[PDB]
């Protein structure tokens, strides 16, 4: 009903009248206890204002979606993040807004677990993918459930702005750090959805590449609970362990969440770089 | 070779043909900054 007469004003270009009015309402209905009539309002005023290219307008509605959501004591539901994901994909790549949308969201999305939801990660994943961001597109399909995609986009990242010396590193890279977040299922999908399909890796395993054979070797090894044999491959595969200085780091990382083995190295580039931890 | 006792036997010849490879001096370029995004953050 009031959509109508909002959705003209926005339509004539006042649309700083239209924003401070849809403030308005939403506060109103939120004093209202009205949760959801208020969020309604709001996510269809920040399309509405996306379509006109009103940036700002239209974050901060987006934001107060997720003030009502949080007020409100919502649940996840899959409408819901993939409402939050295409308010995510409308928003300027290059916002300080995004930043705080997708903290907040994913924050909301936790049920403060604390871990925001792998769902809403793929989504973000997919879209940062899409708009070429493969940095961020990576950190948020770790974060997931999604390893065929993270496989997928890790071919593209990899060929596209890669070196040739890097094409076994960049999938070691991944599934040592989906086993550092014991998603030891992920990491087998990212593994095998990598090698068939990147066009510089040919049949196997097993590889020509020995750091392929360790990482092969490495999942079998953890899916079969097997200590003994992840402490060989370890150190038999220690010159290729050397190319990138943090994968002896993820390695005592994976021993201790797995095998309960205490973390060997005195080094922690972690430290340098980000605890391990709190890092991932 | 103790290792090979702790493994298993068809993983044996793929292991000791990796450990060969492996004393072949070959420098890893500098890492790309591609490759360096994936390293942890805070």
């Amino acid at each position: 009903r009031v959509e109508g007469k909002l959705r003209a004003s926005v339509e004539k270009g006042d649309y700083y009248e239209a924003h401070q009015m849809y403030r308005t309402l939403f506060f109103r209905y939120m004093s209202q206890s009205k949760h959801t009539e208020a969020r309604e309002l709001m996510y269809s005023g920040a399309l509405l204002f996306f379509s006109h290219g009103q940036q700002n307008s239209a974050a901060d509605l987006s934001m107060l979606v997720l003030e009502s959501l949080e007020k409100a004591e919502v649940e996840v539901a899959d409408e819901l993040l993939e409402n939050l994901a295409k308010v995510f994909s409308l928003m300027d790549p290059n916002s300080p807004e995004r930043v705080t949308f997708v903290s907040r969201a994913l924050k909301w999305s936790s049920g403060g677990g604390k871990l925001g939801h792998p769902r809403l990660h793929q989504l973000l994943a997919l879209t940062l993918w899409k708009e070429q961001n493969y940095c961020e597109s990576r950190y948020h399909f770790l974060h997931s459930a999604d390893g065929e995609g993270c496989a997928n986009m890790l071919v593209e990242y990899s060929t596209s702005r890669g070196f040739r010396s890097e094409v076994d590193m960049f999938v070691a890279q991944a599934v040592l750090q989906f086993l550092c977040l014991k998603n030891k299922s992920s990491a087998s999908v990212v593994f095998t959805t990598y090698t068939q399909k990147h066009p510089s890796i040919e049949d196997g395993p097993p590889f020509v590449e020995p750091l392929l054979n360790f990482i092969w070797f490495l999942l079998l090894a953890v899916d079969g609970g097997k200590l003994t044999v992840f402490t060989v491959l370890c150190e038999q595969y220690q010159p290729s362990l050397r190319r990138d200085p943090m994968y002896n780091e993820y390695l005592d990382r994976i021993g201790q969440l797995f095998f309960g083995v205490p973390p060997k190295q005195t080094s922690s580039y972690g430290g340098l770089l980000g605890n391990l931890l709190t890092s991932l | 070779e103790p290792w090979a006792a702790a493994v298993p036997p068809e993983w044996v010849p793929i292991i000791q043909q990796d450990i060969q490879s492996q004393r072949k001096v070959k420098p890893q370029p500098p890492l790309s900054d591609a490759y360096l995004s994936g390293m942890p953050a805070k």
